[PDB]
């Protein structure tokens, strides 16, 4: 009979991610800091 | 600079081995013989 | 290319045979034996008295540069009349080579520290001092490092007892652990494994 | 990363910390990632390879 | 595998991945635990001729060391000096 | 030797004899090297041993039932380099790295002979001979044995 | 009389079971199944079982790994200086009984020279199961304790 | 001797001494060193024990693997004594309590339970047999302690008429009841004595003394139908011992008579524990009781062994009882007691 | 090759010093450390339901010991002393004489539990798959004695586990 | 018959270092008995002091006293840090040792070794 | 002659149960010599020296562990910190004290 | 088959057994002496004898390789059977 | 096991036993080898 | 709480594993080398059979070579693991232990 082992698929295996990915998120400074104050003012009012 | 020393080697007091595994052992300088099997 | 067998590499043969005798001529005060083994293994065998000399040469010298000492270690052959080999072990990053340097002492010879050229071998010198007793001389602290505080003897000597001589246990009149004459359940068995019959005639002595 | 590798508090405690130069890391014998954090470009499996 | 919809979407956004694709527990994408007989193949030295062990013997070939020197012209260094690493281009800054 | 085997044909199997009580013998490991005969013939000078048979049946041995009693009989075992001869009270008790050597003397009659006795674990194992040019060479006696 | 204590150690037993803290203390190999143990796969903590570091706050010393003579000392110093009741898990071969350093010169053979030892986990290095099984082992061992019952028949 | 009962060895853990000894009361204060005792040089001990296991587990460090059993027992089956007693070579009866229970009293630990097992253990063929009594037994004795240990010591002469019978003074030590005992007075303020411990004569022996005189008489056969009185070096007045507890212990110590009715009553009071009582009328009568003068008794050193002074092992004991400020004095700071010549 | 884990300078217009502020003010980084954990809070545990429920081992697991028997009930071990010879830890301990049939067999066969490394070189060691290690891991003792194994002790396992024991050789021996 | 020295050249050097080692140790004595609580007196103390140093009386190699010495020094200094416990500074006097007769019959008796 | 052969071979071929036989009973002879071998360790270059002096056991094998060195520096590193600080710099090292140790 | 000697304590396969006056017995009291009664010397006594045609016949101790190493057992003999050293299964040549 | 039952031998324990550590039925290990050495014994009669 | 002077005193797990491997066979020493770095157990291995094969002159097989590669990367991930997720509880972040130790 023919030599069975463990062996990889014909083909290989599919892509194996490694690469850092710490995806992008949130709003811009002013965007935040413009919140931030228009909530102040309405407390304040 | 080296020193004259005029004793025979003794390191019985620094090897720390006990006083009686020093004094009361007997040991056997030989050649082992040919173990007759081979 | 035979696939059982370790390939021989001799353009590394030719490479470590001639920076051994370029390190055996200009250092002919202290250098007495150069050997290059069959696994491409460089060893330069020195007078003791060449310790700091000939390592501060391997390391500072532009054609050496051997800035990391990856071991310092020592071998006990009872046999010898100076029965303790001492081991340096370099590692040369900017020419990606390793070296090894061998002296020997006996039990009573100091051996000048190698901590100025190397500050790693403060602690390999007190274990060679801890476990084999040689002592080194002008190191900055001395003293035991694996053994336990006030074990008497150096345990791998090799006429130190595998099982030492000595052994603790927690004595509950004293309320303290105590030492005491070791003594076993059941001993060590010694076993004669060498087979009557010569394995490598190329390594034979002759009578 | 998302844990420690931004994290200020992680930062502090670890930025300028023990801070080994290329020389004395060499000179005391250290290896590894102890001598690559130093900027030393040094690892056996490049320099060295076995297997 | 079993969240709910809502709590796959909440777990997403909290984390700001797609941790449904990447489980970190097993299911059935794991091999069985019963596997079908091996069967392995055979060194080199699997042969009947043209294979006396005098020519593979690696240990009988090992020989003592080369004095180059014993007590009893250009400069060189051990070897060639290291070449300098490339950076990658793989991810050269992280 | 080569580290494997391309023989791919049943074994030969050879049927056991009794020479005695001291000697016990597994004659299908006997290599045909003939000590055991040429040790009896001029040592013990005895001549109960010898080939029979030719070709790969031959067959060491005495032919008829008979004990091999000498007084130097038990030394077959050590010549003899395969377990085709074997010690019958030694049998099965020990296997040979795991006994201690020591160097001893037998008192068993005048000649002195020298010995080594085999011990493990604190036990008298076997007793076998020592070489000594000047006394028994490299015999000794059953009863020393 | 014998019913009421009877359920005060059922009680007491209950709580000293359900609640063991074993102090933070591990020597070498086995330590790392230790780790094991309290890592999510078999998550100790839901036993009721809690690492914490000082002797005064633990139940159980867990010796996990080899005892040599240079620290025999310290570790028979907190264990002593738990407060009682007090339990000892002898874990792996070499706190068992030395192991395969058991012929060192520097090695002691076996913890139960310097500790009284409740529980013997065997294994170099026992699986975190394995310990896992020691850890309840020992509560069973706990909750057949029979300290009022005894104290009502003095 | 039976082959596995020959001595061999160096004398250390995995030695073999050759003595088979069940230990009674061995989980108690006396009972701990015997143990420890018979460990160190490789002996098989039997440790019959009534109370919890968990009581028992500072015996096991004190034998090589196999070498310490443990068995349940009660004082009042018979059958449990024979299970115990019955491979053993010596038997050692330590029991004992300072106090009487609700389910035992004198007469059951210091009669009935000695000669028990005297009884069971002639039947079954036991070589040896160690007794404790006390100095101070006497029939006629104030303490019904004392006037047990007077009919229990008589007891068993006649059921085991080779034992050795040991009459130890108090003895002092670690976990003992007599130096910890006043140590632990200074809970109250002042410490009450009987005439101000100036009628009462104390001889108090150390515990290591006591158990190497046990282990001694194990392997002396001269030891055999003798009765020995196990007592200290010197013989101190009650207050000079006392005072000099607490001067070892730094305490500050004001002493003040009570007298004799009067402190039973208090004694009464601190009986009503249902726990271990922290002094009853019987502890009062026993502490001071003069310690007995029996010359016609063989003494410690009739077994090989020099007794310790209170001096030497004072600090041992009394250091805990300090403190901060003072748990570093050394042995030398105290002056010793002043002895009776 | 090699890359900079740490060599990057970070730039300078208003947007991204403005950004940087609102991170340094506002926690921004801090928070987003915080939606990780939310994260798992709400992931179902990896914890498994032991001893109701147990860790996937394979039939190579290195357990208790075991001595082997063959299907007519006699022995598999025939005192050659090999697992004795190669055990790194000294824990074999074997005697062996003629048997009353004349068959070689051990009279001793003692485990020291305590010393043994559980590292399987035994039963590599063993000619005719007499001692092996079974999947048994269940075993802690309450004394140090019960872990010294003898041969009743290491049959009575065989017999024991051997239901077991044949079917994880049988799964494992074409690897062997 | 010309060998390095450790420290002293001869034995009248040597000896100046013995004594300077003796005095070390004996005016530590009483720190070590008040530091680590120890139950001897400050005269057992330098009693077994002596003691060491009179088993090593005979030594007539510079250099073997010269490593006396160092190791004298070494034992000194973990005493004093407090790096030994009350353990290793109670191994000195072998409190759990049950004395062994030293005469030929109580050997005799007692087993085979001599 | 250094790996066992198959336990199928070994139970059929005579040179195979010879040499399974030997090398699980005295083991395979190494020629004598010494070697330096280090590899790229998640620790660091861990290495050993090895001696043989030709029988089947090592005559010295001295482990070269890189721990032992990193420790070593743990009080170069530390200077000028804090007590907390040195408990970083501790983890930063990654040290396993069954390798410094041995 | 298991005996018990007249102290009442199990006879091992080995023949083991503490004689009466042996302090050592007492490790069992309260416990149980480990014996395993199946006695691989009875058990192999009642498998029954194989006849075969050849004079040489080989063992392996069944299942291939998971048995011993294969031997082969001469049957000249005609007294006695060949048994097989390492599985002790007897054989016999039939006329 | 239901599927795939475990080949059956006459010496396979019918009756499995749980952990007995702890319990009368304990393991407790003992030498299993005979006496080495063999005493004299001597005579039942006086000659003396 | 400045530091002044850090002094390591070790020896505490000291085990004589060097002595003990002079009275084992070549292959009875292995598994010394797993109990070193008890953290990398494969690599360890993998350092001690290199110097054995070079100093047997003996090659071992192209995939034995693959699978010491793999489970050597395998067993340094298991490492900086450990390293990484024990140097951060140390610090006080104890979450990603629990996190990493699952993988
Ligand atoms: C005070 C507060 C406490 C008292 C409030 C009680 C409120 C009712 C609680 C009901 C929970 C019942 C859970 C259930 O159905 O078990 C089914 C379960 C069968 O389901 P399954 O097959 O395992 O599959 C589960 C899902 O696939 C896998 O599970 P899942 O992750 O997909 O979750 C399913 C479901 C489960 O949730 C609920 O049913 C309860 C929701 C109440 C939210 C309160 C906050 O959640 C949802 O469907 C989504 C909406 C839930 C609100 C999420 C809000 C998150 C907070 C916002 C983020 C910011 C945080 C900062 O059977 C059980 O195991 C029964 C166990 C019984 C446990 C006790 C239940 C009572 C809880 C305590 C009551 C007080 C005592
Ligand atoms: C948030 C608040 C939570 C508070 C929780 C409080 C616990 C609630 C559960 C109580 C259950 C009963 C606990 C009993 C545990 C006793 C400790 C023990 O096990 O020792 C074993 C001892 C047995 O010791 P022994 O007599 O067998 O032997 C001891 C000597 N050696 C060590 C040599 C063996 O138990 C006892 O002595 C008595 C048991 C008493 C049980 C009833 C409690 C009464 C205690 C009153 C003490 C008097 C002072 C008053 C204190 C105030 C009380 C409120
Ligand atoms: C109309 C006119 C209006 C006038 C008023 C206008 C005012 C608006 C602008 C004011 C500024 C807004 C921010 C105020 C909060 C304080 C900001 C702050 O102090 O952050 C800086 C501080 C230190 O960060 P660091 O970068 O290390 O130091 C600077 C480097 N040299 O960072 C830190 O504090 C680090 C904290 C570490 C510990 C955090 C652990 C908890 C984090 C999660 C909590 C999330 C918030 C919860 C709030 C609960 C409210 C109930
Ligand atoms: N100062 C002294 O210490 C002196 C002591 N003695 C005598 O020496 C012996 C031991 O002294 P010590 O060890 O201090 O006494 P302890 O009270 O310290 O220990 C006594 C032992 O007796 C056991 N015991 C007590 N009552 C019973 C009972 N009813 N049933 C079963 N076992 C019981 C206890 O077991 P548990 O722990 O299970 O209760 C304990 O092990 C006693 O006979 C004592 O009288 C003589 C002179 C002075
Ligand atoms: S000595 Fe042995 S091998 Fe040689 S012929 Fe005689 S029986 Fe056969
Ligand atoms: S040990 Fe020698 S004689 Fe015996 S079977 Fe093996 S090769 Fe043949
Ligand atoms: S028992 Fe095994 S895993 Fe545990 S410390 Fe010892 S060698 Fe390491
Ligand atoms: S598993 Fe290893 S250590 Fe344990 S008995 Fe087998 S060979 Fe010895
Ligand atoms: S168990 Fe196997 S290797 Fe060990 S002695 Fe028996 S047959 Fe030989
Ligand atoms: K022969
Ligand atoms: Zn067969």
């Amino acid at each position: 009979s023919k030599v069975k082992q463990d062996m990889p698929p014909v083909g290989g295996y599919g892509p194996i991610d490694y690469k850092r990915n710490l995806p992008r998120r949130g709003l811009s400074g002013y965007s935040m800091f413009a919140v931030g104050i228009g909530a102040l003012l309405f407390g304040y009012w | 600079q080296l020193i004259t020393v005029d004793e025979k080697l003794d390191i019985t007091t620094i090897t720390g081995v006990p006083e009686e595994h020093i004094k009361t052992r007997k040991a056997r300088i030989f050649v082992p013989a040919r173990n007759n099997m081979q | 290319t035979r696939p059982t067998v370790r390939p021989r590499n001799d353009v590394a043969h030719k490479q470590l045979s001639a920076f051994g005798e370029y390190v055996a001529e200009i250092l002919p005060k202290y250098v007495q034996q150069v050997q290059v083994s069959c696994f491409n293994e460089l060893e330069i065998c020195i007078h003791p008295d060449g310790v700091i000399p000939v390592l501060t040469f391997l390391r500072d010298h532009s054609n050496a540069q051997f800035k990391s000492l990856a071991d310092l270690t020592a071998v006990d052959i009872p046999t010898r009349q100076n029965r303790f080999e001492i081991v340096y072990n370099l590692l040369s990053l900017r020419f990606n080579s390793r070296i090894r340097v061998k002296t020997y002492t006996d039990e009573l010879t100091p051996i000048e520290s190698s901590v100025p050229v190397y500050k790693a071998a403060n602690w390999y010198e007190r274990e060679i001092w801890d476990m084999f007793g040689v002592f080194f001389a002008n190191h900055p602290d001395l003293r035991r490092i694996l053994t336990d505080y006030g074990f008497e003897g150096h345990p791998f000597r090799k006429d130190f007892p595998l099982s030492g001589y000595v052994e603790l246990r927690y004595d509950d009149e004293v309320k303290r652990v105590v030492a005491e004459p070791v003594e076993l359940a059941q001993e060590f068995r010694k076993f004669d494994l060498n087979s009557p019959w010569e394995a490598f005639p190329a390594y034979r002595q002759p009578p | 990363e998302e844990m420690l590798t931004n994290n200020r508090i992680w930062r502090n405690r670890t930025v300028d910390i023990g801070i080994v130069t290329a020389e004395d890391a060499l000179n005391y014998g250290f290896s590894g990632v102890m001598l690559r954090g130093s900027g030393i470009q040094w690892d056996l499996r490049k320099t060295q390879p076995y297997d | 595998a079993s969240a709910t919809r809502f709590i796959q979407w909440l777990r997403n956004w909290a984390s700001g991945r797609d941790l449904q694709a990447k489980l970190q527990l097993r299911y059935q994408e794991i091999s069985k635990r019963t596997q079908p007989p091996p069967k392995l193949p055979v060194g080199p030295s699997h042969k009947l001729s043209n294979n006396y062990y005098c020519t593979r013997d690696g240990r009988r070939e090992a020989m003592p060391p080369s004095i180059v020197m014993s007590s009893q012209k250009k400069a060189v260094s051990p070897a060639p000096p290291i070449k300098r690493w490339e950076l990658s281009q793989d991810e050269p800054y992280l | 030797g080569s580290d494997r085997s391309r023989f791919l044909e049943g074994k030969r199997a050879v049927e056991d004899k009794n020479i005695g009580p001291l000697v016990k013998t597994i004659m299908t490991r006997c290599i045909q090297c003939t000590r055991c005969i040429r040790f009896a013939s001029e040592i013990a000078g005895v001549d109960d041993l010898g080939t029979t048979g030719r070709g790969n049946d031959m067959q060491v041995g005495t032919y008829i039932e008979k004990m091999f009693m000498s007084e130097l009989s038990g030394n077959i075992i050590d010549i003899c380099p395969v377990g085709a001869l074997t010690s019958k009270p030694y049998a099965f008790t020990a296997r040979p790295w795991e006994t201690r050597k020591t160097e001893s003397i037998d008192v068993m009659d005048a000649v002195g002979s020298n010995i080594v006795v085999s011990t493990r674990t604190g036990e008298v194992m076997r007793i076998l001979p020592r070489m000594h040019e000047d006394i028994n060479e490299e015999w000794i006696s059953d009863k020393t044995r | 009389g014998e019913y009421v204590v009877a359920k005060l150690d059922d009680l007491i037993n209950w709580a000293r079971r359900s609640s063991l803290w074993p102090m933070t203390f591990g020597l070498a190999c086995c330590a790392v199944e230790m780790m094991h143990m309290a890592a999510p796969r078999y998550d100790m903590d839901r036993f009721g079982v809690v690492f914490r570091a000082s002797p005064r706050q633990s139940d159980v010393m867990i010796v996990a790994g080899t005892l040599t003579n240079k620290m025999a000392p310290a570790l028979r110093k907190v264990y002593d200086q738990m407060p009682e009741p007090r339990y000892v898990v002898s874990m792996g071969s070499c706190a068992n009984g030395g192991g395969y350093y058991h012929y060192s010169y520097s090695v002691v053979r076996g913890c139960d020279r310097i500790v009284p030892v409740d529980i013997y986990v065997p294994g170099c290095p026992p699986t975190a199961e394995a310990l896992l099984y020691g850890i309840l082992q020992l509560q069973k061992k706990i909750k057949r304790e029979k300290r009022l019952r005894i104290w009502y028949r003095r | 001797l039976h082959h596995a009962v020959i001595p061999h060895g160096k004398g250390g853990r995995s030695s073999v001494s050759g003595i088979v000894a069940t230990v009674f009361g061995a989980t108690g204060f006396l009972g701990r060193y015997v143990v420890n005792h018979l460990g160190r040089m490789g002996s098989q001990v039997i440790v019959p024990h009534r109370c919890e296991p968990y009581d028992t587990m500072h015996l096991r460090p004190m034998g090589d693997l196999g070498q310490i059993i443990f068995m349940d027992w009660n004082g009042r089956d018979k059958d449990s004594i024979r299970r115990a007693v019955e491979h053993s070579s010596v038997v050692i009866n330590l029991v004992g309590r300072e106090w009487e229970t609700q389910n035992f009293d004198f007469e059951d630990v210091f009669v009935k339970i000695p000669q028990a097992i005297a009884q069971v253990s002639k039947e079954a063929g036991v070589e040896k047999f160690i007794h404790i009594s006390h100095l101070n037994a006497d029939i006629k004795s104030s303490s019904k302690y004392l006037r047990s240990k007077a009919v229990g010591e008589k007891e068993v002469r006649e059921t085991f008429p080779e034992a050795t019978i040991i009459k130890p003074a108090e003895i002092f030590g670690r976990e003992d009841r007599f130096l910890n005992y006043f140590a632990n007075i200074r809970w109250f303020g002042g410490v009450p004595l009987i005439s101000l411990g100036k009628k009462t004569v104390k001889q108090p022996v150390y515990i290591v003394d006591v158990t190497k005189g046990i282990i001694n008489a194990i392997k002396d056969p001269d030891a055999r139908g003798k009765t020995f009185a196990f007592v200290g070096p010197s013989r101190y007045l009650l207050f000079d011992l006392v005072q000099y507890v607490f001067a070892v212990a730094h305490r500050p110590f004001l002493p003040y008579p009570l007298p004799h009715f009067a402190y039973r009553w208090i004694g009464r009071l601190f009986e009503i524990s249902p726990f271990e009582p922290w002094t009853t009328r019987d502890k009062v009568e026993r502490i001071h009781t003069t310690d007995k003068i029996l010359p016609h008794l063989p003494g410690l050193e009739d077994l090989g062994v020099e007794a310790t002074p209170l001096e030497l092992k004072a600090i041992e004991v009394l250091r805990r009882h300090r403190t901060y400020r003072w748990l570093s004095s050394e042995i030398e700071d105290v002056q010793p007691a002043k002895t009776i010549p | 090759t090699y890359k900079y884990v740490n060599l990057r300078e970070p730039s300078m217009d208003m947007k991204s010093v403005t950004d940087r502020a609102a991170q340094t003010l506002l926690w921004t980084e801090l928070i987003r450390g915080l939606g990780m954990t939310l994260s798992y809070l709400f992931r179902e545990p990896a914890t498994i339901n032991y001893p109701f429920e147990k860790g996937p081992l394979s039939p190579r697991f290195r357990g208790e010991h075991a001595l082997r028997r063959y299907p007519s009930g006699e022995e598999r071990c025939i005192a050659c002393k090999l697992c004795e010879a190669v055990c790194p830890a000294q824990a074999i301990t074997i005697e062996a004489e003629p048997r009353a049939d004349g068959s070689r067999r051990t009279t001793r066969y003692d485990i020291d539990m305590t010393k043994c490394i559980y590292c399987g070189f035994c039963q590599e060691a063993c000619p005719v798959d007499a001692i092996v290690e079974g999947p048994n891991f269940e075993f802690s003792t309450e004394t140090h004695e019960e872990l010294l194994y003898n041969k009743e002790k290491l049959l009575n396992n065989g017999d024991k586990w051997e239901a077991e024991i044949a079917a994880n050789i049988q799964a494992d021996y074409l690897y062997r | 018959t010309s060998v390095k020295p450790i420290f002293s050249r001869d034995m009248n050097e040597a000896k100046r270092r013995v004594r300077e080692l003796y005095r070390a140790w004996y005016r530590e004595v009483p720190n070590t008995v008040h530091l680590f609580q120890l139950d001897i007196s400050v005269k057992q103390g330098r009693d077994k002091v002596r003691e060491m140093f009179k088993k090593n009386a005979h030594i007539t190699d510079p250099r073997v006293v010269d490593l006396l010495v160092i190791k004298g020094k070494m034992e000194l200094e973990e005493t004093i840090k407090v790096w030994k416990q009350r353990t290793h500074v109670m191994r000195f006097f072998h409190e759990t040792e049950a004395p062994r007769p030293k005469d030929f019959l109580s050997k005799f008796y007692v087993g085979h070794d001599p | 002659k250094v790996s066992p052969p198959k336990r199928a071979e070994m139970k059929t071929s005579m040179e195979s149960l010879i040499h399974h036989f030997k090398l699980y009973t005295e083991g395979y002879q190494v020629p004598p010599g010494a070697t330096y071998t280090a590899i790229e360790a998640p620790k660091g270059e861990f290495g050993v020296y090895l001696v043989s002096d030709g029988s089947s056991r090592p005559y010295r094998c001295k482990i070269k562990a890189p721990g032992f060195a990193h420790l070593a520096g743990l009080d170069k590193m530390s200077k000028g910190h804090m007590l907390a600080d040195v408990v970083a710099i501790i983890g930063t090292q990654d040290i396993v004290f069954g390798e410094v140790d041995r | 088959g298991v005996r018990t000697s007249p102290t009442g304590e199990k006879v091992t396969h080995t023949g083991q057994v503490y004689d009466d006056g042996d302090y050592r017995k007492v490790r069992f009291v309260g416990r149980q002496k480990e014996v395993n009664e199946n006695f691989a010397i009875d058990l192999i006594a009642e498998q029954p004898v194989s006849q075969v045609g050849s004079r040489v016949i080989s063992c392996d101790g069944g299942g291939g390789a998971l048995g011993h190493p294969r031997v082969y057992i001469n049957l000249d003999k005609e007294t006695k059977t060949g048994t097989c050293g390492y599985c002790g299964l007897q054989f016999r040549q039939q006329h | 096991p239901t599927v795939k039952p475990p080949t059956a031998r006459k010496f396979i324990w019918t009756n499995h036993k749980f952990n007995l550590s702890g319990t009368p039925q304990q393991y407790v290990p003992y030498s299993t080898t005979r006496k080495k050495i063999q005493e004299w014994v001597p005579p039942s009669t006086p000659y003396k | 709480e400045m530091v002044r002077k850090c002094d390591p005193h070790i020896g505490l797990l000291h085990r004589g594993t060097e002595k003990l491997i002079e009275y084992k066979t070549y292959l009875q020493a292995l598994p010394y080398f797993d109990r070193l770095d008890y953290v990398s157990m494969m690599c360890n291995e993998q350092a001690y059979s290199l110097a054995v094969e070079k100093l047997l002159n003996i090659r071992p097989p192209p995939r034995a070579q693959w699978i010491r590669v793999l489970f050597g990367e395998i067993t340094r991930l298991l490492n900086h693991i450990m390293a990484v997720t024990t140097h951060a509880l140390d610090i006080g972040a104890m979450t990603p232990f629990f996190w990493m130790f699952e993988e």
